[PDB]
RNA sequence: CUUUUUCGUGAGCUGAGCUGUGAGCUAGGCAAUAGUUCUUUAACAACAAAAAAGAGCACAAACUGUAGACGACUUUUUUGCCUCAGGGUGCUGUAAACAUGAAAGUAAACUUUACGAUCUGUUGAGGCUUAUCCCUAGUGGUAAAGUGU
RNA sequence: AGCGUACCAACAACCGCAUCAGGUCUCCAAGGUUAACAGCCUCUGGUUAAAUAGAAAAAAGUAGGUAAGGGAAGUCGGCAA
RNA sequence: UUGUGUUGAAGCGAAAUACGUGAGUUUUCGUGGAACAUCUCCCUAGUGCAGAUCUUGGUGGAAGUAGCAACUAUUCAAAU
RNA sequence: UCUGAUGGAGGAUCGAGUUGAUACUGACGUGCAAAUCGUUCAUUUCAAUCACGUUUAGGGGCGAAAGACUAAUCGAAAAG
């Protein structure tokens, strides 16, 4: 018979299969709708999660509780060293999806680059893209050529700089970044003049623009129902034990349906999450990235005693209001929204009163170990 | 045949184990980190120094030990283990 | 197959001559035979042998912990990594020792000497701090080289 | 004079089909704290053995702890704590 | 009644250009190592199994699985 | 009559042990166990508890009474 009293089902269906993902970076399932009267431009950008910390803001929402008054937000750090392009590839439409036609190198790739494609790099011979590079320029431009007159995506092959972070790591992460903007004439030129040099984040994205973040979630290992899907416990009296779902099914159909939450793998799940604002981009060369012209103090994002499990960020990063999935050295791939958005959040033009850099181990008092020394005075 | 005189960091190995285990974990892993360090199968540790690591009973063995390897000859080669005494654990590495 | 020849294409040669190939022209003679059929052994693809010509990785191991019931997954293996140490950052809350130092009071000598919870100074001291914190070409080390193709 | 006189008395020597967490009568009875032959720690005596070990350490189970604000709204019932 | 056996009987395993429609019969090879048949006719019975939660014995999948969980706790070195 | 001591009565009280077994309707329920384990609980000067010896034997016994118990067997034991 029917319920004596609904209530939502646990969990979303749309998120099924939770099971682990395939890779730990993240994949971009579909780039932003192109639109051919904007230049050509890029549309992805691969950075890391270093932590996260709060700051600062006033409020310019008219007729809000809150509006003239200084809110604090929380803000994740993103380090994003320039990326490296080193390829295109071009594709075509067909009935079957999307076909590759050719993907052309650059003349040299970084030995970061090519460590991605080992799995032993430390005992092999280091042979990987030796001796394809030096291919004549001729049948490079004729690939071209033919990328012009065929295909209808373009995308560029570009790489992360793991060496410019504190990661153990040292395989560069290589994905591919959609170029969205004139015709394949100014694409394939767009890309062929920046087919080696470096891709800073500033190239990509704007201060105070939403993006969408794709990355794995934080792992937990298998997990049992009430964690996982949030059922709710059993009474204490059960007998053998609380933390399970109490029917998994009526007696017909004779199965158990794929609707039943069960226990199983939590976490290291894709997402991809949308509206995250950029606060800041932070640039490696200034000396006051963490510092606002309410504070005019001289100071870095990095804060005193270093991003827990993380390190110190000293290249170019980003300031992305809220959180982002994913553990600390996580790859978070940016992303720019598949529709341009006109709401007043989006539009907003977002003022920093104040970046905090106390330790993030403890609870620390002050934003600078100078001031700690000050404080303290002369100690042993 | 060479001697080392190095320092173990017992916290960090007995860290997550409990407290029943906390000694004899600690033995443990000081028998396998002078088997690596030395490359010998045959680690041998001194009776002083199994005194000295449960000194202070089976909950909490000392933060860190002072100890001395030294490879023998005598499959063949084998290493002894042997506590250290020092006052303090500061400023000193690890010497050959 | 032989003769007379005509027209197109390949090798080699210098738009061009020759050889071969394909089709044809004139003339000549030259073969088929297994007893009545038992599928008309006729295609395509592959393989083996013999001749002629041209032509690296992965696992394991140690490490990691962004991962984990086990597999699996993320890493590193000599500008790295592990280790200890130093520094940072924090947590706790001022260590042991000494002090003709204090201390409610007490007793014992011809004014000092004994006991004293506790307190003070040296002492924001001492201890701990990655094991899943941060920095350091700081110390020492980084091992046998096995398996599959 | 004759008979008994070893050993266990449970922890594996008894009865429970067993080298079974069960059952099975009596006497001796230290120190500290304390009302106390209680509980907890200790000396003499005994032991460090239990039908297994090592490693990892997730779900789930079981035996516990602790939980902001509310305080029985839970439940047949304040069951359990 | 009239036969077969150490030049290998009964039994057993696999079979057969075998016979029968079929219960079966008959053969071969191997194993076996001491008895066997009579269909010439008849006499006799404790005479024919797939089952009975059948009886006795043997053996499986489950499965290298459940499990080897009370009694706080073991460690170093040596001897055999 | 009132007050303070003394005194040490009671099928008096709390409470270990002993004797039991209220609850968790806990564990276990292919158990350590054909009734156990943990916590909780009842009981302790008396109608108290225990041992050995001894009596009562089956349409019988024995029962502060539950159709209880009478050797894992009881609205008629067990053996033939």
């Amino acid at each position: 018979s029917h319920r004596k009293f609904e209530r939502p089902r646990h969990g979303s269906l749309g998120f099924l299969p939770r099971k682990r993902c395939k890779r730990l970076r993240g994949k971009i399932r579909s780039f932003p709708k192109d639109d051919k009267e904007k230049p050509p431009h890029f549309t992805a950008f691969m950075g890391y999660k270093a932590g996260m910390t709060h700051i600062v803001r006033e409020v310019d929402k008219p007729g809000s509780k809150l509006h003239k008054k200084e809110i604090v937000e929380a803000c994740t750090i993103i380090e994003c060293a320039p990326m490296v392009v080193v390829g295109i590839v071009g594709y075509r439409e067909t009935p079957k999806g999307l076909r590759i036609l050719s993907t052309v190198w650059a003349n040299h790739v970084s030995d970061e680059f090519r460590r991605r494609y080992y799995k032993n790099w430390y005992k092999s011979e280091k042979k990987a893209f030796t001796k394809s590079l030096n291919v004549p320029e001729a049948t490079k431009n004729c690939l071209l050529k033919r990328i012009e007159k065929y295909c209808t995506v373009l995308r560029a092959i570009c790489h992360t700089q793991p060496s410019k972070t504190p990661l153990r790591m040292k395989k560069a992460h290589i994905m591919e970044v959609q170029i969205n903007g004139g015709s394949m004439k100014e694409k394939l030129e767009f890309v062929k003049e920046m087919l080696e040099k470096n891709l800073p984040v500033s190239t990509v994205f704007n201060p105070n623009e939403m993006i969408d973040v794709i990355s794995v979630t934080k792992g937990h290992g298998t997990k049992g129902v009430v964690s996982r899907y949030g059922v709710k416990r059993l009474p204490r009296k059960t007998h053998r034990g609380l933390r399970k779902v109490a029917c998994i099914g009526a007696w017909h159909p004779a199965r158990v349906q794929f609707q039943i939450p069960r226990h199983g793998q939590k976490g290291y799940f894709h997402r991809t999450e949308r509206n995250k604002k950029i606060y800041r981009i932070g640039l490696k060369t200034d000396k006051n990235s963490a510092s606002t012209d309410a504070d005019i103090t001289e100071k870095k994002i990095t804060p005193m005693g270093g991003f827990p499990h993380y390190g110190v960020v000293n290249e170019d990063f980003l300031l992305l209001k809220g959180c982002v999935a994913g553990t600390k050295k996580r790859p978070i791939t940016l992303r720019k929204n598949i529709v341009p958005q006109v709401s007043r959040d989006a539009l907003a033009q977002v003022s920093l009163k104040f970046i905090d850099t106390s330790s993030k181990i403890g609870h620390g008092r002050f934003q600078t170990s100078e001031e700690k020394v000050k404080y303290y005075g002369p100690l042993k | 045949p060479v001697t080392k005189f190095i320092t173990i960091n017992l916290s960090k190995l007995t860290h997550k184990v409990c407290y029943k285990r906390k000694a004899p974990r600690a033995i443990k892993e000081i028998r396998s980190i002078a088997g690596k360090l030395m490359h010998t199968k045959d680690v041998r540790l001194d009776v002083k120094l199994n005194k000295f690591i449960w000194s202070k009973g089976v909950r909490n063995p000392p933060k860190r030990v002072r100890v001395k390897l030294e490879r023998k000859r005598n499959e063949k080669m084998y290493t002894i283990v042997e506590h250290v005494m020092v006052d303090s654990y500061k400023g000193l590495v690890n010497e050959c």
